[PDB]
Formats: structure tokens, sequence, C-alpha cells
RNA sequence: GGGUGCUCAGUACGAGAGGAACCGCACCC
RNA sequence: GCCAGGAUGUAGGCUUAGAAGCAGCCAUCAUUUAAAGAAAGCGUAAUAGCUCACUGGU
């Protein structure tokens, strides 16, 4: 399950490529992060001269992950990635083009900007 | 095996060969096997330079080489020794098989001046006997 | 009203300003002429009896403002 | 005492005491220490000691009575009003209906003994012979969404002071 | 009573920057 | 205590953007009164409103 110093694929075009997880957000005991939580992190890579540098601090939300959902109509969805997206404080992202699929869940979450540049959602 | 070394030099008048030189761990010092031709059979203490083959002599006659033994007073001013008698007859006690041979000064009626390696310098009997060499 | 017994000892007078009337009197009028036909005119608004009274009054607004 | 008009009828059993009239009816309760008589034309309090408490006791006791005789005689209301843009009243059936900014409408029908009359959309009027009940209702009504300190929106009483 | 998501609403309000509140829904304790 | 009066010239004069009983400067009369200040406070931009003094009632 992604944790505290999981490393995240960065699915969009910010400038950061992984990151290193330091705490899942959403109150005290949340340990464990999956499809529309957010985490905060340190860039772990990242393109040079950009936006974004190692080493910064960030808010990201998880958009596929490798445990996957549950869904209500018995459905069940996973990804063979866990990946995040930074994420400007409205949830926007920092880069103009997000590469390889992303999973439906971040709908649920509000990350509708990223839905709509995803080349596939699945 | 520890091997009883010749401190006397006694068997004057009478001819040996150096027929060996080994260490003696015993004395940190080397030792020299001698065969008188009267049969009898000696170790010494080797002095520096002696080999394997010359010949050795001791008493008031003995030719003034290394490893030969005479009274002080038949020894020439100038000469190294060591093994150095302080009574006659008594064998030398003084610089055996270690340390630096003294050397004769000079020569006063019935005694020998000799300056040990400490700077030391003694008046010893000439009767007293001491070996050519340097340990 | 009419017209104040102040302006019109103003008018009466014969000047813009009061004083500081125990000491510099502002000027001089006089009463049995003026005081009197002043004390007539202010009448309907006087509660006073005779015109003698009327007069007192009209008189006593002078001192204040010193005529 | 308190005098009993004409039509008005009194009627006292021990601490309760029922008073009819053309506009209405009412019984009540009084502190047991209290005497309550109909002296023929005339309804009197008799305490039972001169110490303060009862003195004071009295002269309560006495007002609530003289209301009772007012409210039953003199049919008593109290009148409230709206003021909000979109604040209106209605009468529906025996209903008052409120608009008052909420998603949907409060409606409150009045118990028996009392009426609630609505002559213009921002004026109610509460109504009926017991002088408290009346007061109770109006309180309760004006309690559904009371004036607010920025602009004074809300139910109000009609003469309350509620500068913004 | 509380946790959480939401709605009320980008409404009311405010010159603007901004931006509620009261009403109400759902899972959970 | 409670009820009711507390008035007329008149917004006194002057001054002041205003200055009306109540910023300040002069005064502080007179009327009709049972009584009622050219007003003792609050109030107003100035006004208004409210109290007070005095009088009646209870």
């Amino acid at each position: 399950m992604i944790q505290q110093e999981s490393r995240l694929k960065v699915a969009d075009n910010s400038g950061a490529r992984e990151v290193l997880v330091i705490k899942v957000l959403g109150g005290s005991g949340r340990r464990y992060a999956n499809i529309g939580d957010v985490v905060v992190a340190t860039v772990k890579d990242a393109t040079p001269g950009g936006v974004v540098k190692k080493g910064q601090v960030v808010k990201a939300v998880v958009v596929r992950t490798k445990r996957g959902v549950r869904r209500p109509d018995g459905s069940y969805i996973r990804f063979d990635e866990n990946a995040c997206v930074i994420i400007r404080d409205d949830k926007s992202p920092r880069g103009t083009r997000i590469f390889g699929p992303v999973a439906r869940e971040l709908r649920d979450k509000d990350f509708m900007k990223i839905i709509s540049l995803a080349p596939e959602v699945i | 095996q520890y091997r009883i070394i010749d401190f006397k030099r006694d068997k004057d008048g009478i001819p040996g060969r150096v027929a060996t030189i080994e260490y003696d761990p015993n004395r940190s010092a080397n030792i020299a096997l001698i065969n008188y031709a009267d049969g009898e059979k000696r170790y010494i203490i080797a002095p520096k330079n002696l080999k394997v083959g010359m010949e050795i002599m001791s008493g008031p006659d003995a030719d003034i080489k290394i490893g030969n033994a005479l009274p002080l007073e038949n020894i020439p001013v100038g000469t190294l020794v060591h093994n150095i008698e302080l009574k006659p007859g008594r064998g030398g006690q003084l610089v055996r098989a270690a340390g630096t041979s003294a050397q004769v000064l000079g020569k006063e009626g019935k005694y020998v001046i000799v300056r040990l390696a400490s700077g030391e310098v003694r008046m010893i009997l000439g009767k007293c006997r001491a070996t050519v060499g340097e340990v | 009203k009419t017209p104040p017994a102040a302006v019109l000892l103003k008018k009466a007078a014969g000047i813009e300003s009061g004083s500081g009337e125990p000491n510099r009197n502002k000027v001089a009028t006089i009463k049995r002429d003026k005081v009197r036909e002043i004390a007539e005119l202010k009448m309907p608004d006087l509660n006073a009896a005779s015109i003698e009274a009327a007069m007192r009054m009209i008189e006593g607004t002078a001192r204040s403002m010193g005529i | 005492p308190i005098e009993i008009p004409a039509g008005v009828t009194v009627t006292v059993n021990g601490n309760t005491v029922t008073v009819k009239g053309p506009k209405g009816e009412l019984t009540r309760t009084f502190h047991p220490d209290m005497t309550i008589t109909v002296e023929g034309n005339v309804i009197t309090v008799t305490r039972p000691s001169d110490e303060k408490h009862h003195r004071a006791l009295h002269g309560t006791t006495r007002s609530l009575l003289a209301n009772m005789v007012e409210g039953v005689s003199k049919g008593y209301e109290k009148a409230l009003e709206l003021v909000g843009v979109g604040y209106r009243a209605s009468k529906q059936g025996k209903k008052l209906v409120l608009s008052v900014g909420y998603s949907h409408p409060v409606e409150i029908e009045p118990e028996e003994g009392l009426e609630i009359e609505v002559p213009s959309q921002t004026k109610i009027i509460v109504k009926g012979a017991d002088k408290q009940r009346v007061g109770e209702l109006a309180a309760n009504i004006r309690a559904v969404r009371p004036p607010e300190p920025y602009k004074g929106k809300g139910i109000r009483y009609e003469g309350e002071l509620v500068r913004l």
C-alpha cells in the first residue's frame, strides 16, 4: 500500500518525475493512500531548469494505484503503477500534457483537468 | 644444548685450529670450536673477523693475532682486547663475550693500563690475561 | 413673531452688531421715542400688560447687547 | 376586590378559578396560600399574613384575576409584523402559513380558544379570551424567526424596537 | 453530541479584493 | 410614587457655515398663568424629541 516513503510516478507535465511520500493527509491515524487521497511528498526527480525542483515539498493527489478500488457495481479496477498529480493548489496540473493512461477514479476526486488531458482513461 | 666456553685459555704452547664458528643464542654471540694439536677440543667466543682455518695460541709466546690469549704484559699498546682477567689464572671476568673490547693504553712496571669501552680506565696486573680481538 | 427685539434694536440703534455690553456700549438711541416705537410693533408678541411694561422688556434686551 | 362586569360568570373551587364571558372562558389555578372568594358582585383575594412574600403574592394574584376578567369581557390580542423582502403570511384554513426565508413554509395551527388573523401579508394578529395564552402563542410565532441584528429581518412584535 | 463528504451558493452581502451565514442531504462513531 | 400641564413675544440680542433654552459673548425682560428659567440635563448638523425646575391632581 502507498505509505510514507513510497515512491510515486508523476502523471503530469509539471516537471516532477517522481515523488517520495511523507504523509497522507486527512487526519491523525491516516497511513495509507489510495485513489483520491492527497499526500505531502518531496520531489525525488525532476526535469532540470523547471518550475518544480528536486528536494521541494509538494501536495499531490493519487490518481492510479496498484492496489485499486472495489466499486458499488461489483467491479474492481487497478493499475500497473502508483501515480499522482501535483498540483497547483486548485488541483489543476502545472504541466500541459499528461502521458499514459489514468484511472477513472480521479473523476470522483474532482481532478477534471487531468481527466480531460489524459490520452486515455481506464 | 648450551655449550661449555673456555674463558681460561690456559692451554699454553699447544696450537689449535678454528674448527668452526657458530652462533650461541645463550650468549647472543658467536663461538668457535677449537681443535688442539693434542687432541683436546674447546669452544671460545669468536672474536670479530676470526675465520675457520686460522690458528690460535695462548701464553707469553703467542702471536699477536685475534683470538690469541696472552698475559697483558705481552700485549702491544693500542691493541683491542676482551675477556680480560682480573686475577691471574681465574679466567676473564671482564668483557667475556658481550659489549665492546677494551684497549691497552700503557704498561707501567707490573701493571697494564686499559681503557674499557665505557671510557673507564683500569690498571690491571700484567700477569692477568686477555684475548686479542673485538667482541 | 416679528423681528426680534435684538434686530429691531440693531436697526433702531443704527448698527450691525452687539458688544461686550457693560464695558463698550455699542451706541445710544432715544427711548421715549424709539424704545416705545419698538415696544409698539413688538406688542403682538409681548405678554405685556401696559406699553410701559412692553418697554421695560425691550430696553432690557438693549442692555444685554449694550445700547 | 375585582369588579365582575356584566355577562361575566366567576366560579371558584379551592384554588382553581373559572371565568366565563362573551369573549371566552378561562380556568386558572392560584397559589394555595391565597383565598379567593366571590363576594356577591366582586372577587376578593385574602392573604394569610402580612409578611412580604404574602403581600407580593396578594398583588400578583389580584392582577392575574383582573386580566382574566379583562380577557373574557374585552374579547385580547397581540400583533406581530414581518420584515424582510419575500417574507409573507397567509391564512390557509385555520392554519397560519409563514414564508420567512427557509427553503419551505412554516405552518402553525392555533389551539382551541385561539385565533390568528392575517389582515395584510406582513401583519399577524393573535386573539382570544385568555391574555396569557394569547401572549404565549404570539411569542412562539415570533420565535420561528426572530429579528436579525444587521437588518432587522424576521418577525417582531408590532411595536418592537429593534434598531439595526 | 461528534467525525467526514456534500449542499445551501459563487446565492446573500461588498465599491472592489472577495464572499458567507441560517435552512437540508449521505456514510460513520 | 403615579396622572396631567411645563406655555406666549421669541429661533432674545450678537456672533456663527448652522447657532432656535442648551459652541461661545452680551443680557436675562415681559406676557398669559394654578404654574412654567430668555432654561438645569440628554439629544440634533442646525432643527425636533425627551427630562428637570414650577403648578394641579391623587
